[PDB]
Formats: C-alpha cells, structure tokens, sequence
C-alpha cells in the first residue's frame, strides 16, 4: 500500500495509518564523505546506532489565528542525548535527517499545513519599522533552541521572500481531510565537507497553516503539533574539551 | 596550446567549446553549453513513483 | 579484523550518493502525440493529489483531443550562462576635488556584488554559485566628458597593506596586481578567477563567524560569511600632486564558467542594507497587483 | 491523400457494430450440477450490488 | 568553428558562403547566393501551359 507506513531506524519506531509518500531532498540520499572530497587528516567517528535515532522534541498547539513556527538545524539536538554530547565534544560535524511532523484530527475538522525545508534559512528584522535603523535579530531568534519560534509576518517569512514560492524546497502538505503526518528526508547541504554544529546552522524547518482550523463548538478545541527527527550517516572529527555554546 | 587547467568549470560533466591566448584557462570565452536537464529532481522527488494513469493515493 | 556478523554485513562507510534521477538531453520543446477519446473506469489521470509535495503529470494528451505538432523550439537561451554572462553596475567610486568622502585623490571599495538592485535580484535567486567574471572600469568626469588623466587601479588581496594616503608605499606593487590607464583609452578590461577556501560562493550564511558570548556589540556577525570577503579594490591618480579634474568610476561586472546550486524564493521587499534581508516592517506590499473584486477583471 | 497524422490514424468511418454480447442455442432449460458447502471468507456470490 | 545555427536563412533550399568570427550565425557577412529563377510563378500562373507556336484561344 501507500498510506500506512513504518519507519524503523536505532532502537525507535514510528508507524502510521495516513501516510502520503515519502519525500527524498533533491532526490539524494544521505551518505557519508568520500576520500577524494574529505580534507581533515585524522580519523573521524561514526558512532552509529547511539545517534541514528527518532528524538521527539517538543509539542506546539494549533490555534484558529496561529501563524507559524520555525527550528533551525541541528540547533535543536545540540542538547540532547549522545548526539548532543558528541557535537559539543567535536569541532567538525556531518550528517542528514529524516523529519518526520505529528498532526491529527477527526473527519469534522479542516485546515492545511505547509512543511518545507529552506536551506540557510537567515531571517531578516523589520528594521525598526520605518527602515531607517540597523537591526539584527537576536538570540532568541536566530537560534531560538529546541522550543522554536513562532513567525511575526508570515507572509514575508521574516526575510522578505515570499511564502507562495516555498514549494521550490522540498515539501509536503498536511491536509487534515486525506493525511495526518509527513516526511522529509534531507541530505547534507553545504559547501564544505565538514562544518561547526554551535555556530553554523545547515536548514531550517517551516511549518505555516495555509488554511485556518476550523470545527464545529463542540468538538475538541485542543489540536497538537509534534516534530520527530532522527539523524542519518553521522561523523565527528577534532576532538577537544566540551564548549556550552 | 598548452595551459592551465584552471578554469570554474573543471571537474564537471559537461565540456564547452571556447577560445583562448593566454596560459590561463579562465580568460577564455564563456562558449556553448550542453543541453542536458534534470526536472525530477525537483518536480517529482518521490521515493516510489507513481504511473499517471492511476490515483497517486490508494 | 572484522568477525562479528553486524560489521561483516554493516553498511557503514558507503561514500556514493544514491541517485533517484538522471539528466536527459533536452535541445528542443517536447513534441505533441495524436489523441483521441476515452470511456473507460479505473484510470483517471485528471485527479492527483497535491499532498504527496510532487507537480501533477498529467499531460496534454491524457485531458483533451490533440493533434501531433513537430515542436522545434530550442531551449539554448535558458542556461546559465546565458541568463548570467550580461554586465551590469555592480559599484561606483567618486574622486571629487573638494568633499568629505573621498578628499585626497584615493579610495577603497571593498569588493561584494550586493550593492545594486538589478545584480542583486538575479544574483540571490540562487544559495551557492562557483564562476569566473570579468570587471570593466568606465571612468568619465560629472559632465561626462573625457580629459587627458592617467589612473592606477590595483588589487589588495585580503592581509595586504591598504594605502592610506596617495603618496603610500604601497603603490610599488611589487606583487599586488596593479593596472595603470588613461582616461582617453578604451575602458580597462580584466579577468579574475574563483577566489573562495570553499567550492562555492553562498550568498547566505546562517551562522556566526567566531564563539563567545553574542551581546549587542558582537551581534552584527550574524550572516557575515567571511568566505566572500574577497579584498579592495584601490584606485588613485598618479602624481604627486592634486589632479585638475573630478572623476566618477563605474565597475561593471560579467559572469562566465557559472555552476549554481539550491534555488530559493526571488526577493519581493525593497532592500535596505548590504549583506542584511532587512525589510521594512511597517511599509509590507503585495507581491503582485490587486483589483477590486475576484470575479471581475 | 492523407498526410497529416491525425487523419492517418484517426477511427472516423468504423461503419461496424461493436457486439459486447454473442447468441447461444438454447433448446432446452440448463441443468443443475451437484454442490457442497463452502466455509470461506472474500470470495462472497450473495451480495451483489442492484 | 562550432557555432550556434541561428541565421535567418536556416531551413532554407540555397547555401551561402560566409565569415563568421563569433558563435552566433546572424553576425556573418552577407556572401554570395544562388542563382535560381521561377519566372513562370509570376508570369505563366496558368493551370493548362499552351505552346507558343499555337492560339491561346481555341
Ligand atoms: C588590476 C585588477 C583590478 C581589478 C580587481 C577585480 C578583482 C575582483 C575580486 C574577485 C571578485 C569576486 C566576485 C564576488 C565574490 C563575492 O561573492 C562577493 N564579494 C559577494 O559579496
């Protein structure tokens, strides 16, 4: 079949009866850096199974007037678990992901979701209104952690690009009335072989209700968001000490 | 004729024909390309493919 | 020594990139097959499912009757390279002889290719691009004509010593590249290579360039890639003495040998800073046009 | 003289009658063959659908 | 010498000589064409041709 679906990877599962195809980033998948393209000498670590895993992260609600949300990669994992014990103790970094988004309802509920994945995703400020002044975003913005951050114009996606192109980048739909998950798999994006996993980010994930909720009063008022994750052929290399950030 | 192999696009797929003086490869001409493309790999990124003439559920 | 049966059959360590596709040679428009009518259930290529993230394949012959057309149109004005190999004004440098911007005869422009609206549209339609260019230097005076004047241009690789005045000692490049022209000759005209540490200029950088603690001060690092900072371009008049003439510079700039990767959304917001997607927040516009109802024109 | 495509294979003029269903002789009524009970599931001659 | 095909007498039944220094074909020299004459497509349109040595009208 199509719609059910199971996918198992370290010690973890996910199954689900509502599936709609599996999305493969620009038709590649994940792999690990060939001798002829690798240019650090010392041997690096493949730690396999303690890190190629599904990480549940956090849990978002779904509102009438919601207007979106974004996680920034591998942002989200450098605090969690092995993997995240592995980034902080390594200076080099590689891998892929494969996302995998929670959403369910009953057949009395409507609205739509747009997934994508925009590589090198930098977010703009409104520069103070009028234009004049020379603002950056912040912390909490940038690099908002495992807990998101939620969009201010997501019309413009907060770097002034238009959302009705979003579907360039690999995607999928949530439809309530034909699906209620999606996935993404995603290879490594970048220019360099190996980079930083504190400093640099590789994606970021968007996810912005198309079509507002809506039901019936009555019905459950209470609609999660959920993001699962688990990342794909891993390598670090230069170990030293832990650094926090 | 002999120079450099230094242009940009060295180490691709596809060759050009283009005009050169120097002993540096990257003063040539930008030349013709060859007319090659890859649609799927942005239109139909899809792990199983599906035929047209059947519903892309079932 | 591998005994154990999960490294035996593991598959660790496969370097190549499984392909789902492949690229097809494609010199013309695709070409139109006869059709006729059909009356049949179980095979409908009219409804698809937009869910799945894949663009509907349904085609020409599968909805209406159609005729067969010998389609010829070649597709050879879409490449790269043809879309990108056209100059354009990429900076301007102003060599007045009384101000305050540039007032002893000399100045410094740092090298980036955001400065103008046309270049910059078409350039960051796209994440990474590796190239070769080609800079062309027109130099006139603010009424436009052309005086017996001679320049020197030269290239500052980043770590050499930027002049700082116009009797520097600098200007002996003995290994700087350095171009010396007159105003009465054609434009100067020269060619440079791909300069990054990495296979590809990115456009975009999502990160910060060093560690520490990111207060007020050290916040402007943000999307500063420090792998397109590609140097100065310095320019002055020879003499040691004050020219006679202002002069105004315009650099253009032609791409060629083009690679491009990742394409993203085109830019619909007004720009505001270099190296900053800054909009304005209060003055949003539409994309497109508007009208006052959906079911008129 | 036909010369373009669409005229060549085109199916205007098929003057015969396509026929879905064909006469059997039938001079007397049809017999009945021996049956036995049937314990089985997907394979279901009762439900139709009128 | 490889050059794109885009002269305004491509697809045509006469052959030109002509210098081209750039990659496209529009930007050569006139040259020399083809002598070739229908005279008979403006001044003898007739659907029966009819002889000299006889009367058109009989
Ligand atoms: C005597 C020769 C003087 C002419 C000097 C011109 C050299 C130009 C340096 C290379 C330019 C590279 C093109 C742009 C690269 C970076 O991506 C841009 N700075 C983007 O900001």
């Amino acid at each position: 079949s199509d719609r059910v679906a199971q996918l198992t990877i370290g010690n973890s599962t996910i199954t689900t009866q509502e599936a709609a195809n599996i999305i493969v980033g620009y038709g590649e998948w994940p792999s690990y850096c060939s001798d002829s393209d690798a240019t650090a000498v010392d041997k690096p670590t493949r730690p396999d199974v303690s890190v190629n895993r599904f990480y549940t992260l956090d849990t978002k609600l779904w509102e009438k007037s919601s207007k979106g949300w974004y996680w920034k990669f591998p942002d989200v994992l450098t605090e969690t678990g092995v993997f995240g014990q592995n980034a902080q103790f390594h200076y080099l970094y590689r891998s892929g992901f494969c996302i995998h988004v929670q959403c369910n309802a009953s057949k009395f509920h409507q609205g739509a979701l747009l997934v994508a994945v925009l590589p090198e995703y930098v977010i703009g400020s409104v520069a103070g209104g009028t234009g004049t002044e020379d603002t950056h975003p912040p912390y909490k913005q940038t690099q908002p952690g495992a807990d998101g951050f939620e969009l201010q114009h997501p019309y413009v996606l907060d770097a002034g690009i238009p959302i009705s192109q979003l579907t360039v980048c690999p995607h999928q739909w949530i439809n309530l009335r034909t699906n209620n998950c999606a996935t993404i798999i995603v290879p490594y994006i970048n220019a360099l072989p190996f980079d930083s996993a504190l400093n640099h980010c590789n994606f970021g994930l968007l996810v912005v209700p198309i079509s507002p909720l809506d039901y019936d009063q009555g019905a459950t008022p209470v609609i999660p968001i959920t993001i699962t994750l688990a990342p794909m052929c891993s390598e670090f290399a230069g170990l030293r000490q832990a650094v926090t950030q | 004729s002999h120079e450099n192999s230094n242009s940009a696009t060295e180490g691709s797929t596809i060759n050009y024909t283009t005009i050169n003086y120097y002993k540096d490869s990257y003063a040539a001409t930008a030349g013709k390309q060859s007319l090659k493309q890859d649609p799927d790999k942005f239109a139909n990124p899809v792990k199983d493919i599906f035929t047209e003439m059947a519903a892309p559920l079932k | 020594g591998d005994r154990v049966a999960d490294v035996i059959e593991s598959s660790i360590g496969d370097s190549v990139s499984r392909a789902l596709t492949r690229a097809l040679p494609a010199p013309t428009g695709q070409d139109t097959q006869v059709s006729s009518h059909r009356l049949d259930t179980g095979k409908v290529p009219a409804l698809q499912a937009a869910e799945i993230g894949a663009s509907s394949n349904a085609s020409d012959e599968s909805m209406i009757e159609t005729r067969c057309v010998l389609n010829s149109h070649s597709t050879a004005e879409t490449t790269l390279d043809s879309f990108f190999s056209r100059a354009g004004l990429v900076g301007e440098i102003d060599l007045p002889l009384e101000g305050t911007t540039n007032p002893n005869g000399y100045a410094n422009w740092d090298i980036d290719i955001t400065g103008y609206a046309q270049m910059r549209r078409k350039v960051e339609l796209f994440t990474y691009m590796r190239f070769d260019a080609e800079f062309t230097f027109v130099a006139c005076t603010p009424t436009g004509q052309v005086v017996p004047q001679l320049l020197q241009y030269m290239f500052v690789p980043p770590g050499a010593p930027e002049p700082d005045s116009r009797e520097s000692l600098a200007w002996q490049t003995a290994t700087n590249p350095s171009v010396f022209v007159k105003l009465s000759d054609p434009p100067a005209q020269v060619s440079v290579p791909f300069m990054s540490p990495a296979s590809a200029y990115q456009w975009f950088y999502d990160g910060y360039p060093t560690f520490g603690e990111h207060k007020q001060e050290k916040d402007l690092e943000y999307g500063a890639c420090p792998n397109n900072m590609m140097g100065t371009f310095s320019v002055r008049t020879v003499g040691t003495s004050k020219s006679k003439y202002p002069l105004v510079i315009r650099i253009y700039m032609r791409m060629k040998h083009v690679r491009a990767w990742i394409p993203r959304p085109m830019r619909n917001q007004n720009y505001l800073f270099k190296a900053n997607p800054n909009y304005a927040g209060n003055f949003i516009k539409p994309t497109g046009a508007s009208r006052t109802a959906i079911t008129t024109l």
